[PDB]
């Protein structure tokens, strides 16, 4: 969760 | 012995006979972009690009392509990137993206550089590559938000980034994917794509036309309920979307 776009 | 065309779900495509044992292995095998047009020629092995050379497509006979060689000698090859070496050539760009995109300071107060359409494009279009190292969620998760201001996740396994010195174009201008800031009204979206060069990446491609010289954003989807789960900058945003809703 700390990086963007996840599913 | 005819000709094979494998289009990926990006658009982009591989082209080229096949061999007895039916790989895509060969001399005059192709990459082409998702604009049908651009592409990469010349020697692959299994459909891996071994090297490929910068052309146009120019027209299909019989499903054949003709391509033409760019002037040059622009040539890549396939070069996946590791959890620290992110491309063999951190400053050779990308030719298709080169044509689409460029990087400036952005529009948005405090936020850094940017990334810019050269061109008015339609909806749909790919615009640009989010290419970088690739570490797990579980690391990526562990750190500070400080070291995690260009991790992407790719899939269940694979977060990729674009750690320091490479946030700089000068030190890295292979792809350009980690320069568009992010909007709660974007007109892009970040999308799977297969790259000939760096594998399986994302890529950036617009959700509405845009005109040149326009900013490109995307929505960077942090969890909001996990407060949010995200850097203050956005949380500050986050509010002040919500508030206009
Ligand atoms: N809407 C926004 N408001 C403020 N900062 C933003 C933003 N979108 C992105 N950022 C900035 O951009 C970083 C993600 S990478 C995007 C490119 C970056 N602006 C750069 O110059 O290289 C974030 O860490 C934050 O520093």
């Amino acid at each position: 969760s700390k990086s963007a776009d996840r599913k | 012995h005819g000709v094979c065309w494998i289009y990926y779900p990006d658009g982009g495509s591989l082209v080229g006979e096949v061999n007895e044992d039916g790989e895509m292995t060969g001399e005059k095998i192709a990459y082409v972009y998702p604009d049908e047009r651009t592409a990469l020629y010349g020697k692959f092995i299994d459909g891996e690009m071994i090297e490929g050379k910068l052309a146009t497509l120019m027209s299909t006979e019989e499903g054949r392509p003709h391509f033409e060689l760019m002037p040059g000698n622009s040539v890549y090859h396939f070069d996946k990137s590791t959890s620290s070496c992110i491309s063999t050539n951190a400053l050779l760009p990308d030719p298709y993206e080169s044509e689409r995109v460029y990087v400036a300071e952005s529009l948005i107060s405090s936020a850094g550089e940017g990334l810019f359409s050269k061109v008015a494009v339609g909806p749909n279009t790919v615009m640009s590559f989010y290419n970088g190292v690739r570490i797990t969620h579980q690391e990526v998760d562990s750190r500070d938000w400080a070291l995690n201001g260009n991790t992407l996740s790719l899939d269940e396994e694979t977060v990729i980034d674009v750690p320091e010195p490479y946030n700089h174009v000068s030190k890295y201008c292979a792809s350009l994917g980690h320069k568009a800031n992010h909007s709660f009204t974007p007109n892009c979206i970040y999308d799977m794509f297969v790259h000939p060069r760096f594998g399986p990446i994302k890529c950036i491609r617009t959700l509405r036309a845009v005109e040149a010289d326009e900013e490109l954003t995307v929505a960077y989807g942090y969890d909001h309920s996990p407060g949010p789960e995200a850097p203050e900058w956005y949380q500050v945003e986050l509010k002040a979307f919500q508030a206009t809703q």
